[PDB]
């Protein structure tokens, strides 16, 4: 149940948690919580499951939920309406991919490995190999979410992509925007072709 | 976030009715609204949390000349509903006047249920396209909610009237009312009188209440459309977010949407979704092609089959789309509800954006333009004068929806620099 | 690969039903297409894999004047296919006549169903030559094949008008539509009235309702030459590859099919392919030999029986012919089906190419010549006329076939370097 709401804290009350953000004290948000890079936040856990649950844990959920934040950020930025007709076409360059980056992120990892590690500690019977499993879920996600090494060539391009939608969003000149966009985009199918043996789900969206 | 059906017409008051006591037995809620001991999860879309433990529905009762609340009145659901939020003609222009002179307490009703909510993100309204009552008085409150309410949404659950050419009043209606749809509603999910009479006359033997089945048809459909918004995942579960990738082309907003149980009474997602990309499952009726698929699979799935049937589907060439952008065929998730009296809890849902209703907006103008040249049928009534001396109006319609055409054209090129 | 039948005549929608309940029961499938509890193996050779695993058949019923369709509404065979596929004279040129104005629909039709299936191939036809509606419809059908689809396959089963000279106006018919099986049509598997109506008096104790049983042993014929596709082998399990060894000549594309159990209510293969040349268990009616024989065997066989049947076969020299090259008889094996409803599983097949059949088709160069001389039996019929004022397309017809003669008889030498 903690692991169930460790993954509902970091990555319903978090949209409100971000409109908060939209437009500060970073405190007021953690009681609004309780009922594109920076920020950090800290909440405390008790000593009995905080011997079975890791310190570097809440480090890498915390660079995954920042992840989240910038993709639904830029989702709802990239939506500000409900050559003049020129601007429509950046809209869907742009919001299909950072949506498709969501097909991604979601169900290829943060739903088969999240659902599984649920059901794996439920089946333990001892004390040492729930941790066990727990760090190889770390390990894994730290694997599957590119936290490690070559992520000055690939994750700057997925900041850079949620970066055009703010610049279409003030926007609201166009011409200057796909040529960036179609450059990076280039260089990301060039490099997650093969060269982490999962990453090719998206070179070919 | 939280919507409040606005229900309008005598088919959107029976869908209405129909939806309410849906999500009674979808709930684990008695017949006044009390928590039963069989029902944490999120009840907070369409209920508020009132005074016992009451998940009271926000709904908003609109129409002229009162059938149906005879209905709700000898029923337990004027028991569950109206603290106060009930309001009591045949042709569009006599709706308009008549919504005309009556705006402010309406308006001064959604004020009452828009101060009632929590989180007010959008209107939802469970409406019928020439019902009688809702004709008229539903677009006039469709540009109220535009002019009133710019920031919020506005979206429309409507079944259209086609007969396949019975009653010479509802295409001029039902093309001004989409006029009225396209400039003042932001998202518009499309039915149909003979797909889903067709569809009702093959899973069943009935021909004549097709009334009955088509509330349960569309309370189904509605239900499984905020099922990831009632019962809590966590991808898009505000509804911003979540039509956020359903339009792909700003002006073409109308969904297809299909069902793979026509009736409730294994599979795989493989086999369902070619099922739902059939238009033969779809209850909504040359070169057509989508622009953006998106599908919701909820029932006992294995996530890593919406993996390769993803592949395969987009793969072997089903999912049929020429766009000018990168624009695609999308998965998503639901988790099925917990007590739900409905047996056979696989069910799937698609919400896709496809060219192919152009050509059924096109039988409309066929019509409208085949009843302008006859002169029998526009009926000259004194209403459709005093609403507009020249007739231009429905000139106008015409303009739009013949831009709407040419815009469906354009979304079939890899061009939308240039639509006509 | 895949292919769909174009059932099209009176004996030829009679033999496409018969075929498609044959499959019906030798497949474990229901009567709607619901896959059974007794049924990998493959089933996507006739039936794509649609809803619920509804193996739904895919065929094209072509005709003029409709009889049949009335026995396939109040049947279950309504439940397990059409979709939509199944479309609405007593000449070869008044048929030819009519389906020049239909032309379009009906290859719309042929498009439908080549865009239904996943892998098109070819085009198998069940056909009866002069069965009333498929005389000159039948013939447009393969120059509409011809012309459109150059790439793919048309595979003709046909039955050819023999009553050992009944009716007066079909050698005109059979000769015309054999010199467009020539022209337009890839291969031709010939049966015969007198062939398969002698056999069925020998069989059984009937001659009144041969319809009737020649649609089973036509069935039976069609089931066993495409047992090998429906049912994985390893052995040229397209089309393309299976007729390839199949066609010595390449304009003598005519096979013999024989069948040794002419009812299926032990044996060693050695028996039954000394049966099995024998022109008495074949179902088809001077020097006459073959020019490239093979030969399928399936059931509870051992294969070093097919070694020895094979050597005792071609050394004995009851394989006769002399070729202008090597080619020579062929053993096949196959496997026998699980779950026929069928007992005694051993059953044979032969496809071989003889020259005997020319002097069939002698008969017809007799029977046109001899009714043009008396000249009461061409009657003068205005569509004839219309058709061609010269009347030289039957001297056409009879050039080809002659030339056919010529190419039989000249395969029959060690040179084909020179036919007449």
């Amino acid at each position: 149940e903690y692991l169930q709401a460790m993954r509902n804290f970091f990555l319903d009350t978090m949209y409100d948690f971000y409109t908060s953000i939209f437009d500060q004290n970073v405190s007021f948000l953690n009681v609004q919580l309780q009922e594109l890079d920076g920020l950090t936040l800290s909440y405390k856990v008790p000593w009995p499951v905080d011997i079975v649950i890791s310190l570097e844990c809440q480090k890498i959920y915390n660079q995954v939920f920042l992840l989240l934040l910038q993709i639904k950020w830029a989702k709802y930025s990239l939506d500000v309406l409900l050559q003049i007709h020129r601007m429509f076409l950046l809209r869907v360059k742009l919001m299909h991919f950072v949506n498709s980056l969501h097909n991604y992120i979601m169900t290829r990892i943060l739903h088969s490995t999240g659902l599984e590690f649920q059901h794996q500690v439920e089946e333990a019977k001892d004390l040492d190999q729930l941790i066990k499993i727990h760090y190889r879920y770390l390990s894994t996600i730290h694997d599957r979410c590119l936290l490690r090494e070559k992520v000055s060539f690939v994750k700057e391009a997925i900041m850079k992509v949620l970066n055009l939608a703010l610049m279409f969003a003030d926007g609201w000149s166009i011409e200057k925007m796909e040529s960036d966009f179609k450059n990076c985009h280039m260089f990301l199918v060039t490099i997650l072709n093969k060269a982490f043996p999962h990453l090719e789900s998206l070179a070919l969206s | 976030r939280e919507i409040i059906t606005l229900q309008l017409g005598q088919c959107g008051n029976q869908i209405g009715f129909e939806f309410w006591k849906q999500l009674c037995a979808e709930h684990g809620i008695s017949p006044e609204g009390i928590v039963e001991e069989f029902a944490t999860d999120r009840k907070d879309v369409f209920f508020y949390q009132a005074d016992d433990e009451h998940y009271i529905p926000r709904a908003v009762l609109l129409d002229l000349e009162p059938r149906v609340i005879h209905s709700i009145l000898n029923s337990p659901y004027a028991k569950l509903y109206n603290p106060e939020n009930i309001y009591l003609g045949n042709n569009w222009a006599s709706g308009f006047s008549q919504g005309e002179k009556i705006h402010e307490d309406i308006f001064d009703i959604i004020d009452r249920e828009a101060d009632g909510s929590d989180s007010l993100e959008g209107f939802v309204l469970c409406h019928s396209i020439a019902g009688g009552t809702g004709s008229g008085l539903g677009s006039y409150l469709l540009e109220r909610l535009n002019d009133r309410y710019p920031k919020k949404l506005v979206q429309t659950y409507s079944v259209f009237p086609n007969q396949d050419e019975d009653v010479v009043v509802q295409p001029y209606n039902s093309l001004l009312t989409l006029k009225r749809l396209t400039q003042n509603a932001d998202c518009v999910v499309v039915l149909d009188n003979t797909a889903l009479n067709r569809i009702a006359t093959d899973r069943l033997h009935i021909q004549n209440p097709s009334f009955s089945q088509i509330n349960q048809l569309v309370s189904t459909i509605m239900s499984a459309s905020t099922t990831t918004l009632r019962y809590p995942g966590y991808m898009n579960n505000d509804l911003i977010g979540l039509i956020a990738s359903l339009i792909p082309t700003p002006r073409l907003h109308f969904l297809m949407t299909g069902y793979t149980p026509l009736t409730t009474d294994k599979t795989t997602v493989l086999d369902v979704m070619r099922r739902l990309l059939q238009p033969k499952n779809v209850m909504v009726s040359t070169n057509h092609c989508y622009i953006a698929i998106l599908n919701i699979i909820q029932g006992e799935v294995d996530p890593t089959q919406v993996h390769k049937s993803l592949q395969r589907i987009r793969e072997r060439k089903l999912a049929n789309f020429i766009p000018w952008g990168p624009a695609s065929i999308q998965v998503a998730l639901s988790r099925k509800s917990p007590y739900l009296p409905s047996a056979h809890r696989v069910s799937g849902l698609m919400m896709a954006n496809h060219t192919s209703i152009s050509s059924l907006f096109e039988r409309t103008c066929r019509q409208y333009d085949k009843l302008r040249k006859r002169e029998a049928f526009l009926e000259q009534f004194r209403k459709e004068d005093m609403f507009k001396d020249n007739f231009d109006e429905m000139d106008t319609s015409r303009e739009i929806v013949q831009q709407l055409i040419d815009e469906y054209h354009a979304a079939t090129r890899p061009d939308y620099i240039s639509w006509g």
